[PDB]
């Protein structure tokens, strides 16, 4: 999650190309599994190489 | 006097 | 006479107003020469006698009529000279004024970042432009009009957009294209660059560019791309009118033409009061 | 218990306290500097 | 949680460098609503407007509403300044700026009510190269109006090209014929004798008698035009005649705007061309329908009384050089009143307005002395407020405290009087010098002295903010009237000092903290020294002298010695009070 | 009064104040 | 004696002809010095101050007596102030005049005082083989880029076929130059042909290069387009005119 | 005037007074020419010829009222002319003495380097900003100062940090800004280090870069800007020979950090 986060309050200009539609298909009042996240690559060692 | 026109974008300078 | 002052320096007899070296009276330039108790002693000119370069003493002298003071870059010794008497006689501390901080002054120097982000996929091109400058005073309105001008000539307005972002920061994309539009785009779009800061009174000193690796899963890239600039000038047209953030024109329109522009009423029309050709 | 007892001393229905460390569980605190935002009309003295 | 009141709440209790954050902060209320910036920008002041508006401009596309509406609550605090008093009026850069960023942003698609607003909003500023320039910039787009030549000469009334507004007011007569002879006109109607001015206040049934309101800015301009023009040629055309023969015996509106209308429009005639203009319309009104100065008012007065009252004796009043004139214009005629048999005009003194006239007469003169004896004389009534501002300054001069205090609880108290900043200022401290001098001699409740900062407090803005239910809705019906939130005082820190010095010299430091809070609560006050003020407030409310010591001493140690002089100020108006 | 552009933002009518405080840490859970 | 007229100009003193300064008469730099005028109040001479520098007048000053310019690339100082004089005197356009295409005719364009190239190399491999896509972009119009790719194809039937590589014109200020199937070593061949092309042609309009700077992709894993970008900065300090 | 010294140097006429001749009493140029021997015999003024070239002479006549002596480098005549003079006239020792056994000279030629760890991840630009000179003399203190009075009204002090670490060496911090804003942050640094140097007296020759990415982490990157900065001579005062005649006042730095090693009642040293 700290991958992801922007870092403060961040805005920019909009445009109709860009829509961040609110209408997601389900409940609101649930935050479990809606943070972003990456996906966590872990390089090979040495003796991996 | 200043004319105040509005500036033509491509599809309409080489409307065919 | 309180009109002429006449001091030899060096053998050259030069001639000055008794207001241009009393100009600073509180300095030891003026309180050690009594102009008004010679003038009454040589009633046709004061005479003075100071041990100077003669060529120093047309740059002090010169600095009191056109408030101006201009060192030598290469002699070093007249340069030397100057930095000495005025600050002997006490005119040095007057030059340069020490300012502790509306009017707006543009600076001595000035960088522009470019960043680039880059997308490509099989011989074509994906470009964002962030253009931003160094400090405030730069008119990015006359900037973005110099490249939207020339960029609706060469390629339709449907590849790419160009806004104003921030007071010392502007924007350009470009929406896959082909190579030979997308670099067509980009020189355009950094040939306006400069010349809009040449006429600011500027000239570009050094630049530089910077190419970054791909991320380690997509294709894209950052272009860094920096400019230095340094200050060279020594300081009933068209309205072209245009909105910052433009709209997009995808299909047909959706009002007609003649719903754009407000007309008034013919019964509240007047006749004209200056002439038309 | 630092927000019902700035409550009891402020005289106010709930305030909230934010701090600048989030410590874990046994680790004891010396200086534990946070921020609450209080109502201006209360002009108690701060050692009150 | 929250409502669009208290965001409108929010919006004007912060300061205008935060309208960038906020603006960004719930701006999915504005990116794809214009009417919600529409009643954001209308509800607030006009420089949070404008602040907006550059914050928007580089993040959304604002039409040409959005500059319309602030347009228009430009011209509301035009508006809201010409009727209170206090403030600034809105600068004519400030609109030129707006209408610039419009037509830039929206070229050829403005409306020419925005061309109105503008040379409305440069009226009052009397900036005419504007005016032309507007007119030059509608010319060359093919869209000149007759409203706009009409607000050009408006604009262009002033006594360095009165030449112009004259030659623009000639052309909009050979273009439209009938609108100036009409709109002249209508403040004569055919058939008109003393009854009618009579049952115009007395009778039932209030018809409109002729003026419309686009006929009453026709006029305002009209005026204006005739306020700029020299008195010369001001008495050879014919249109200024009218005008001026037409104000004078108007009867059809109001006797507010009227006594306006005449103090401004006749202010370059000399006096005998006043009087000669006097003479000749009482003589040919009355007969269609039927020093040595002081005495040629008299004969002038004792012929024009049919319901004359009020505009008349202030019109003299202002046309008189001096204002020990104006004195014996309110003594003489009294009396001659009282020896010609007139005890019913002598009810129509009373009038605000003819006190406001008299106040004003001097205070342009600069009469604090005069002043006094029409205070202490006359019963308490609303003043227009733009002159006790000032004459208490005028009085604060002399530095003499009892007479600004009398006054201020016996004249500007019970008549609601709302003065300016710098006039409660004043009004403060010598309040604050007749409490220490009746204090060293052992009459101001320092509650009384809370209130008159709060209530007794005129700001240059208009509250517009409107409650939830409280506005005019498109679907259901409303509860309740349109209520309008007034906003709460926001109070400068010289004030603050001074109602601190106030409560302590009373003798409860309680009603200091009090003030102290609410300035921290409505605008964010803090004084540089306040952490030590209140625990002085504190010592004192509990009676720890050795504390009291202490801390300034530690404020010694710590600021400055003149940072800690304000202290031992404060300490030893403490000790007068408590001894 | 002037607004930089990260600045944290105090809404009206409150203010802040900076408390210093500590505890054992045995005898309390914590905190939050 | 009498035809010699006294230019005073930042503490250095000018003598030159009448007819020398008067050699434009609509541009103002002549309005603004009147010489018949200035000689019937002063017999002798006419006297004038202006506060500019001494060494931009005698570009200034030079251009007017011979027909020609040189502008100093070693001080960019000198050389802003020279083409800002001129244009506030209005003795520029004499000086660069706009030039006459004939594709049609349409004969108006300004060339910049300051234009860059940029030149964009895609190295690309498929299938064991590895093709280049240069692709030469000039700033703005006016240049002719006919007689670049001209120059370009017959600097190149010396060195290989027209097998290995086509140049062409896309744009009038974009040039596209393909290359497939050569060895490691003649690859350099090209790219330093192509860049000694370029510059010369540039040097054949008028200009100067200024500086040059280049990057290249510095990726070790395997990427589709490798992107080689050389950028040009030419300043226009002369002009040429082919006989 | 007696007091008046004339000379004839070469054919142009020079005018002098009798102390900046004689400053020296022990040289053979004060020693063999007798001023006020002269302006007895001499009523108006004296005369004096010389073998001397009038270029050379106002170095050798300037370097005795101003103390010091500046040599031209374009100039290898003048430079052989001026020096042989002062020897074959016994000023060469009053002008460069022997060196005995701290004032800093500004190079012809300085090199900075500025050390980017930038991170840029979809949106959020971290920049770690080390800008290093290559030489001492230059007023770090003034360089942080041009960066507090722009970054402090383009961003909060929260988000970035600056301040002194060497005498030649300067540190930046970022932490978690946008992609606007941060590009905003580096120019501006960039802005005023340039702005600095050229205040100083010097002039950019050249600028150019160098990327790497990072081993440790993925999105971070280092960049390397290198400055090379040519010597000239501004047409103001440069601080050079400016901090000899008009010294500005210092200002008092920040206090430093005391750090805390010890627990408990810590009873006092001796």
């Amino acid at each position: 999650r700290a991958a992801m986060s922007p870092g403060g309050f961040s805005t920019g200009a909009v445009t109709e190309e860009n829509f961040q539609p609110k209408a997601t298909g389900e409940s609101h009042r649930v935050t479990r599994g809606k943070a972003p996240k990456v996906t966590m690559e872990k390089g090979p060692s040495n003796l991996d190489r | 006097m200043k004319r105040i026109v509005v500036p033509h974008r491509w599809s309409e300078m080489n409307r065919v | 006479a309180s009109d002429r002052a006449v001091i030899n320096a060096g053998g050259r007899r030069f001639e000055t107003l008794f207001s241009t070296l009393h100009r600073y009276p509180d300095t030891p330039f003026a309180q050690l020469f009594p102009l008004p108790g010679r003038g009454a002693r040589q009633h046709r000119g004061r005479e003075f006698f100071l041990d100077v370069t003669p060529h120093v003493f047309e740059y002090i002298l010169g600095f009191l009529r056109t408030n101006q003071l201009n060192l030598p870059a290469e002699n070093l010794q007249i340069r030397a000279e100057v930095v000495y008497s005025m600050n002997q006689w006490g005119l040095l501390e007057h030059a340069f004024p020490p300012e502790v901080i509306a009017v707006v002054k543009l600076p001595d120097v000035c960088v522009v970042q470019v960043c680039d982000h880059m997308q490509h996929d099989q011989g074509v091109k994906r470009h964002a432009l962030t253009i931003t400058y160094g400090a405030d005073g730069f008119q990015l309105r006359s900037l973005i009009r110099r490249v939207r001008r020339d960029l609706e000539r060469q390629l339709s307005s449907t590849y790419w957009q160009c806004y104003q972002t921030n007071e010392r920061a502007a924007f350009f994309v470009t929406t896959k294209v082909a190579n030979g539009t997308a670099d067509l785009l980009t020189t355009s779009v950094t040939q306006q660059l400069v010349e809009h800061t040449e006429s600011m009174g500027y000239s570009l000193a050094s630049s530089y560019v910077t190419l970054s690796p791909d991320v380690v899963h997509t294709s894209v890239r950052m272009l860094i791309h920096n400019f230095t600039f340094r200050r060279s000038r020594r300081v009933s047209e068209t309205i072209e009118a245009e909105p910052n953030i433009p709209t997009m024109h995808v299909g047909p329109r959706r009002e007609p033409l003649n719903a754009a522009e407000s007309i008034p009423p013919r019964n509240e029309r007047a006749v004209n009061i200056w002439t038309v050709d | 218990v630092l927000e019902e007892a700035l409550a009891v001393a402020l005289d106010v229905n709930t305030v909230r306290v934010v701090a600048g460390v989030i410590p874990e569980v046994g680790v004891s605190v010396r200086r534990l500097c946070c921020h609450v935002d209080v109502p201006s009309h209360i002009e108690l003295q701060p050692r009150t | 949680g929250y409502t669009f009141a208290d965001f409108l709440r929010r919006l004007e209790r912060s300061p205008d460098s935060h309208m960038a954050p906020l603006y960004h902060e719930h701006r999915e209320l504005f990116v794809r609503r214009h009417d919600m910036f529409a009643r954001v920008i209308s509800s607030v002041t006009w420089s949070k407007g404008v602040a907006l508006v550059a914050a928007a401009g580089y993040t959304q596309a604002v039409n040409v509403t959005i500059y319309r509406a602030l347009l228009a609550r430009m011209l509301l605090h035009n508006r809201h300044v010409r009727q209170c008093g206090a403030g600034s009026v809105v600068p004519w850069s400030a609109a030129l700026r707006t209408y610039s960023e419009a037509i830039a942003t929206h070229g050829n698609a403005v409306p020419t009510r925005m061309t109105l607003s503008a040379l409305r909003l440069c009226t009052p500023a009397r900036q005419w190269v504007a005016a032309i320039s507007l007119l030059m910039l509608s010319q060359a787009n093919d869209k000149l109006t007759l409203p706009m030549l009409i607000d050009a000469a408006g604009c262009c009334a002033t006594p360095a090209a009165w030449e112009k507004a004259m030659a623009l007011l000639g052309r909009f007569h050979a273009q439209s014929l009938q609108v100036l002879p009409d709109s002249i006109q209508s403040l004569r109607p055919v058939g008109t004798s003393a009854s009618t001015v009579d049952a115009a206040a007395h009778a039932l049934l209030p018809r409109s008698e002729g003026p419309t309101p686009e006929q009453k800015h026709i006029l305002t301009v009209i005026n204006k035009v005739v306020s700029a023009v020299p008195w010369q040629v001001a008495l050879s055309n014919e249109m200024c005649r009218s005008y001026l023969t037409h104000l004078v015996a108007s009867t059809t509106l109001r006797p507010t705007e009227k006594t306006a209308s005449l103090t401004t429009a006749v202010q370059q005639l000399p006096w005998e061309a006043f009087v000669t203009l006097m003479k000749t319309v009482t003589a040919t009104v009355q007969e269609g329908s039927q020093s040595n100065s002081i005495i040629r008012e008299g004969v002038n007065l004792l012929q024009s009384e049919p319901e004359t009252a009020i505009p008349f004796i202030t019109t003299i009043l202002y046309k008189l050089p001096s204002a020990e004139a104006a004195a014996l214009f309110l003594s003489e005629a009294t009396s001659a009143y009282r020896n010609s048999s007139s005890a019913v005009v002598a009810a129509a003194i009373r009038h605000p307005v003819v006190v406001g006239a008299l106040l004003k007469r001097c205070a342009d003169s600069n009469s604090w002395y005069l002043a006094a004896s029409i205070f202490k004389s006359t019963s308490p009534t609303a003043i227009p407020c733009d002159v006790a501002s000032d004459l208490v300054i005028q009085m604060r001069r002399a530095n003499q405290a009892p007479l600004v205090v009398d006054v201020l609880q016996k004249y500007i108290v019970p008549s609601r009087t709302k003065l300016t900043e710098e006039a409660i200022e004043a009004a403060l401290l010598c309040v604050l010098v007749h409490n220490r001098a009746l204090a060293k001699a052992s009459g101001v409740h320092w509650i009384s002295a809370l209130s008159w900062a709060t209530d007794l407090l005129e700001e240059g803005v208009e509250s517009r903010i409107l409650q939830t239910g409280t506005t005019p809705s498109v679907g259901g019906v409303n509860h309740e009237d349109p209520t309008v939130l007034l906003r709460k005082k926001t109070l400068s820190p010289r004030i603050l000092s001074l109602l601190i010095y106030i409560c302590v010299n009373a003798g409860s430091p309680r009603g200091g903290l009090f003030a102290l809070g609410y300035a921290r609560t409505v605008s964010k006050t803090e004084l540089e020294l306040s952490e030590e003020i209140t625990a002085l407030l504190y010592c004192m409310m509990y009676d720890r002298p050795r504390e009291a010591e202490s801390i300034i001493q530690h404020a010694v140690k710590k600021h400055g010695e003149y940072k800690g002089k304000y202290l031992g100020r404060l300490l030893v108006a403490s000790q007068e009070a408590k001894g | 009064e002037l607004y930089v552009p990260g600045q944290q933002i105090i809404p009206p009518g409150l203010t802040r104040y900076r408390v210093d405080v500590q505890y054992q840490g045995n005898d309390f859970d914590g905190w939050w």
